[PDB]
């Protein structure tokens, strides 16, 4: 018979390590703008003269 | 244990004490109730019931 055998508690330490790749590299430099409109309209100038 | 040996004996066998767990789970179920009363009943029960 062991005295404090089955009454031992286990405690996880404070060492969470995130081990995935999540990163917005290209989204982090696109110079974000807000737009509260339905669609994005601009003019494209071809030739013709 | 505590057994009896001679005075010039040879130190009897080993024995310690013991403990045990209990673990007593709680977290599955609940005791609940609903009653689903209307919004028009709470006006025609202030001038209906004495």
């Amino acid at each position: 018979a062991k005295l404090n055998l089955a009454v031992l508690n286990n405690v996880f330490s404070e060492l969470l390590t995130q081990e995935i790749n999540r990163s917005a590299t290209f989204l982090g430099l696109l110079s974000k703008y807000p737009e509260r409109k339905s669609n994005i309209q601009w003019g494209v100038g071809m030739g013709g003269t | 244990t505590a057994t009896g040996v001679a005075i010039t004996g040879s130190a009897p066998a080993a024995s310690m004490d013991a403990t045990l767990p209990a673990q007593l789970p709680i977290s599955a179920a609940s005791v609940q109730s609903t009653f689903t009363l209307n919004l028009k009943e709470i006006e025609e029960s202030k001038e209906q019931v004495t």
